[PDB]
């Protein structure tokens, strides 16, 4: 039936060549080399500042790695042999053998500051801490992608008797408290023309990578190239996965309305409003060795059609009407995150109650363009409902302009009650 | 033992902590001018404190006396001392006249600390027991033969110093019979520079294509007479080649490609005929014995056999016809297991860039040491000289640049040049029979020949000496035995003496011969009288007086030290 | 999977021209094909209210559901919705859905306050009535939707996830989630009628809203009406079978299999289901759609076996009892649910909590007569136990004095003073 594959964030299949990537993140890459029945690994960081790069002679084979501020982990999946090495040089490295049964095999691994998880085939999910200590035995539904930030850990499961699910917990120094228990996952499977099957013999799942965001969070790139963030997963009640990129839709957007197939994205890291990641070409999905500058990509909500698109153009120029749809809604996306991760976690940096304020600004200045092109088409009640979500005062006074030049007075007696009503 | 290979980097982190100041220089690195293997040691050293911003000074030194002056005309402010390719063998605070309690800063608990750091990185295996134990200031970049050999001579050294009837003289003279045994040992290297300082590299995480291929040519160097050591280092540079290889390809004029190709072990392949590689390679005329005609007979007799014509062999290997070149290790194969040339085959490391040509490892470093030989009252004649080498060192530090390739163009015409030279003192040593048989010793001594004038360079005479090693390394007939060679100088009026230590042949594969020279040297020159130099750093080439030539080698064969 | 576009109580075409798209309680909606060119009819079965329309369509909408106010049309191909409110006074609107490669509109759902697209990939789209977008999320594929006061019931199945269940509602402030992708308790179906049915909806979901107090309600393959009881807190959640029509088809023909009478449902109201009879030999309703009938709730405790050999079909007292007993407590515990939170709607409600009480207390009283005929103490002790009020105690001491029977007494007059005392 269905064969599970170790599974590291970002890697790369061997293909014809005698090398690959283990894993690729905001931290570094990690990189594997044939060497004649030995492996060569180089761990390498985008960071030159705070980690110096490094690199040893494997003698083990192995297929799993994970990459975070404060260790490497590396695991064999066929053995049940896994490796933690601090960056420091500080604490030593331990070397720990799993027990794997007839048909077991490590799917994936995680790190934590005070943890270190491992995942296997069949279910199981053992936990030690950094030193080497064992601290959990659980079973759960089989564990096919894990990616840790801090105290936070992301999980992906699939079987053929749970279906595809997804588990986030925040385990910490104290505090522990699990968000969401293999609640299902809202991505959708490929498909299953050897470019694509080299990669699929190797990742069955399309997971091209899964993190976090530089505010924590939870970011899945599945195989029909969305990125799905996890919008309001501290309440449960509330939880919503927003897709934030398509990005093959904005891939033939700066194409020039080309079906456009020797480029391909490589997702690396979510930024504030800008993905990090490779756009290789070529005829594979997966980047080389002589690894090239990671490309910015801003994040656009899907609302864009390719019909309207390829209409008005007779570079794809969008109209100002869903320009200020899509700034619209990926504003008030943004600011909702933005907002529930200064309440909740704080800022981190001073940047953030700014940039907030400029994105409210950003959301009101889209509001008001939406209500021009109501107020265009003589619609009283839709230039009502567009300035009812208005939310500063400022911007209210424009849409009594706009409703002055639109020459709609029952509109300016209904924004003036709903500024009495916002007085108290 | 201060410093083992782990705590290399911590070594570099203590460098950075005395010298990473924009506002001073505070780093001198000195050199031993005249090796191939400090120049892409110093090299590799310079590309990393340039990546990093650390201010350097970097000078050659040839003499002991060299450095004792520049040494003693040394800054204060100077706190980081690099000494690369010397340094192992003598003892530093009594070259150096150095006292610890005028260097001493902030004693005060047990701890020390000085004003200034003095880093070695020497080849050779004689180890100072004073400058690796009992210095603090003196810091040795060990290979690791410390924690598996040095562990009596350690024990023995230290309860020599922390003791200060028959149970005192009982374990005293023991220890100290012990550590005599120790010394009086000869000379051997087992180790490069370049593969420690890539090690450091690696531990620090700064390894690229240009420092793997300066570590490739420091461990090249070292393959004319120290092949075990090649033959030890070759495993980790074909591990560090295919690690830093790219995925794949045309040819291209910005892809650098490094690859590990059949490299045959002849002097000047591809910048030379091929009749002109087989006719001026230590091995071939090694094994066949092409000085005199019969060789050359055989050697136009195996051209017959090989399908090569005389034309085709003598024309230019970048011009040779294709049709011999691809399929010449397939000719190699089948023909030159008749002749004894089966070792000929052997996989080196060759490196293209562009459209201009491949250079191999071996090439390269012929070229190197042909622009350190021949690159451009009596002691202003030898200030003069020593500066001239320091210039021809300088100029092969600015061939190891990838922009000036002419200068490796005229490293290679030089490096043609000197073999002709070498080739023709060479048979003109073997028809006259110069070779004296001194039952302990071989003796040749040039009074006269063609073109003497560059044998008072070092090199040079060390390239004849190891063209007679391995010219009478294969005569089974007479068995191993050291070589003194010497050569006059008429303007100067010195006999320049090499000592050569002897190999086994080539095809053989155990414990390598040591060098027994610098122990009778130091002897004869501490009981007589002589006037000579000991200031070489490879510490078997002295200087002697042409009347107090003989008289030395009358003591040196009546020395049982050999 | 097929992922085929669904309205609910949608009707295929079935090698004819006309078929339906959307029946509710307000009306329903029809589609004529016609030389290239589709004809939509709707029609309301409130005649008195407002006047039917025609209009005519090039475009193919295959989508629809209809509510009170408006009617929103949704092509699955192409992604071209509509919504067409029926006073005047409001302007219709029209958008094009963005969809991918393969991608189609699955169901569509309208609000008062909401326009709903879901989408074969999960592509949940939210807008208001005037078309501006409020929210982009990805969900479980889409299989059906449904809304009624800015509440929404979704179906969602894939091949990854299986089939699930959502109950979203908005709010001014935030979204709430009751149950995210539940898994849901309807069976899947497994000559022509049924090959043309399962071809047109492959999922088996007859019809799919929400009762008349806001209580999500399913009708599936199964012919058997599901009603999601204690929804309010997601933690004492019932899926109840309310219904099981086959049942009392079978009741209703008089203890015979039938072929030719089946159920089509519409909306459910307190204690009716409005459903079409439908009479043919296909299972979906023609031209002549007749007035939509009613059909009391029965829950499914009755036995085929034994009903055919007790015997318009005259059922036994104790089966009535449970029958109006198990009713009554699943109409009491959903009533007292509804009028806790969301308070009065047409204001009876109050007298009907009085009389279902009345009537569970009575269907009580009769499994306590049919308990003790058979002389069984410690079984009608049992039933003494979950009796409601204190008149019907004195019904319960009535009967027991009759079987002969004190030791029943000496502790129903116990637990009487437990109860009034405490």
């Amino acid at each position: 039936k269905f064969r599970y594959m170790p599974f590291s964030p970002a890697g790369t299949p061997f293909g014809f060549t005698d090398r690959r990537y283990l894993t690729m993140n905001e931290v570094g890459y990690v990189s594997t080399v044939k060497n004649s029945e030995q492996y060569s690994i180089t761990v390498s960081f985008f960071d030159v500042g705070r980690f110096r790069e490094y690199h040893f002679e494997d003698l083990f084979g192995y297929d799993l790695c994970f990459l975070n501020e404060k260790g490497t982990l590396f695991g064999q999946s066929k053995t049940g042999q896994i490796q933690y090495r601090p960056h420091d040089s500080i604490h030593s490295n331990w070397t720990k053998i799993i027990p794997l049964q007839a048909g077991e095999r490590i799917t994936s691994v995680a790190a934590t500051p005070v943890r270190v998880i491992v995942g296997t085939s069949l279910g199981y999910f053992r936990s030690f801490n950094q030193f080497g200590v064992p601290f959990a035995v659980e079973k759960t539904s089989p564990i096919v992608a894990l990616t840790a930030q801090n105290y936070r850990v992301f999980s992906v499961h699939y079987s053929q008797f749970h279906g595809l699910s997804y588990s986030l917990s925040e385990l910490g120094t104290s505090s522990k408290r699990y968000y969401k228990r293999e609640c299902p996952l809202p991505m959708s499977l490929p498909n299953i023309k050897d470019a694509n099957l080299d990669y699929y013999n190797f990742n069955p799942m399309g997971i091209k990578s899964l993190f976090f965001s530089s505010y924590g969070d939870p970011c899945i790139f599945g195989s029909d190239n969305t990125l799905l963030l996890l919008s309001k997963w501290r309440s449960p009640e509330e939880s919503k996965w927003l897709p934030i990129l398509d990005s093959n839709m904005e891939i033939w957007k700066m194409s020039g309305g080309k079906e456009t197939t020797d480029i391909h994205v490589w997702p690396l890291a979510l930024a504030y409003d800008t993905l990090n990641c490779i756009l290789v070409k070529g005829k594979h999905i997966w980047p080389e060795f002589p690894l090239p500058l990671p490309s910015e990509m801003e994040i656009r909500m899907p609302v864009f059609v390719k019909s309207k698109l390829l209409e008005e153009n007779k570079e794809i120029q969008i109209p100002v009407s869903m320009a200020a749809e899509e700034e619209y809604l990926r504003s008030k996306v943004l600011s909702e995150l933005l907002t529930d991760t200064l309440e909740n976690d704080g800022e981190m940096y001073g940047n953030e109650n700014e940039v907030l304020a400029a994105l409210n600004g950003a959301y009101d200045k889209a509001l008001l363009r939406l209500f021009a092109s109501a107020c265009s088409d003589q619609n009283v009640e839709k230039a009502l409902s567009l300035a009812h979500e208005l939310k500063q005062d400022r911007a209210l006074t424009a849409a009594v302009k706009i409703s002055e030049r639109a020459e709609l007075p029952s509109l300016v007696k209904k924004i003036n009650n709903i500024r009495e009503a916002r007085y108290e | 033992m201060y410093y083992g290979i782990s705590q290399f980097s911590e070594a570099y982190n203590k460098i950075l902590r005395n010298s990473s100041s924009h506002s001073s220089c505070q780093l001198v690195i000195f050199v031993s001018c005249l090796n191939i293997d400090a120049l892409c040691a110093t090299k590799m050293l310079s590309l990393l404190f340039k990546k990093q911003l650390v201010q350097s000074q970097i000078v050659p030194i040839f003499g002991y006396s060299e450095l004792r002056r520049h040494y003693s005309q040394l800054d204060d402010n100077i706190n980081s001392l690099l000494l690369v390719g010397f340094g192992g063998v003598i003892d530093l605070e009594a070259f150096l006249e150095i006292d610890p309690q005028e260097y001493v800063i902030d004693t005060d608990s047990g701890e020390q600390s000085f004003r200034r750091d003095i880093y070695v990185l020497d080849a050779h295996r004689p180890w100072n027991l004073d400058n690796i134990f009992g210095s603090q200031i003196i810091q040795c970049f060990d290979d690791g033969t410390v924690d598996d050999t040095l562990g009596e001579q350690k024990e023995a050294y230290y309860k020599l110093l922390e003791l200060d009837r028959k149970q005192r003289k009982k374990q005293i003279h023991e220890y100290e019979g012990v550590l005599e045994e120790y010394y009086s040992q000869g000379t051997t290297v087992v180790n490069s520079i370049s593969a420690q300082i890539y090690s450091l590299l690696s531990a620090i995480g700064e390894t690229n294509l240009s420092n793997l291929w300066l570590n490739i040519l420091g461990t090249t160097s070292l393959d004319i007479a120290y092949a075990q050591v090649y033959n030890r280092l070759y495993p980790l540079l074909q591990d560090e080649v295919k690690r830093l290889t790219p995925s794949s390809s045309v040819k291209t004029p910005d892809t650098l490609t490094l690859n590990i190709q059949p490299d045959y072990y002849l002097f000047l392949l591809r910048h030379s005929s091929l009749y002109d590689s087989f006719y001026y390679s230590n091995y071939v005329n090694a094994k066949l014995s092409l000085w005199n005609e019969n060789g050359k007979k055989r050697l136009h007799k195996m051209f017959a056999r090989m399908g090569i014509p005389l034309s085709t062999a003598q024309e230019t290997w970048l011009y040779m016809d294709h049709s011999i070149k691809r399929e010449l290790g397939i000719i190699f194969d089948k023909n030159l297991d008749r002749y004894g040339l089966q070792d000929i085959i052997r996989d080196g490391f060759v490196r293209t860039l562009g459209y201009r040509g491949s250079i191999s490892a071996s090439e390269f470093v012929e070229a190197l040491t042909a622009l350190l030989e021949v690159g451009n009252n009596s002691a202003q004649k030898l200030t003069n000289l020593r500066k001239r080498w320091v210039s021809n060192f300088w100029l092969s530090w600015d061939a190891l640049d990838d922009r000036k390739v002419e200068l490796l163009n005229r490293g290679i015409q030089l490096a043609q040049d000197l073999q002709r030279a070498i080739f023709n003192t060479g048979v003109a040593i073997l028809e006259k029979k110069l070779i004296k048989h001194l039952r302990i010793y071989r003796l040749c001594v040039l009074q006269d020949g063609p073109d003497l004038d560059l044998y008072r360079n070092p090199l040079t005479l060390l390239r004849l000496g190891n063209w007679l090693i391995e010219c009478c390394a294969e005569s089974e007939d007479k068995q191993l035995l050291p070589m003194v060679l010497a050569s006059i100088d008429e303007n100067t009026d010195t006999y320049l003496v090499a000592g050569l230590t002897p190999r086994y042949p080539r095809g053989l594969d155990k414990k390598p011969i040591l060098n027994n020279f610098s122990m009778a040297f130091q002897q004869i020159t501490a009981e007589t009288d002589a006037k000579v130099r000991i200031d070489n750093f490879e510490s078997s080439i002295i200087e002697i007086r042409r009347e107090d030539l003989s008289p030395f080698l009358e003591k040196l064969t009546l020395s049982g030290l050999l």
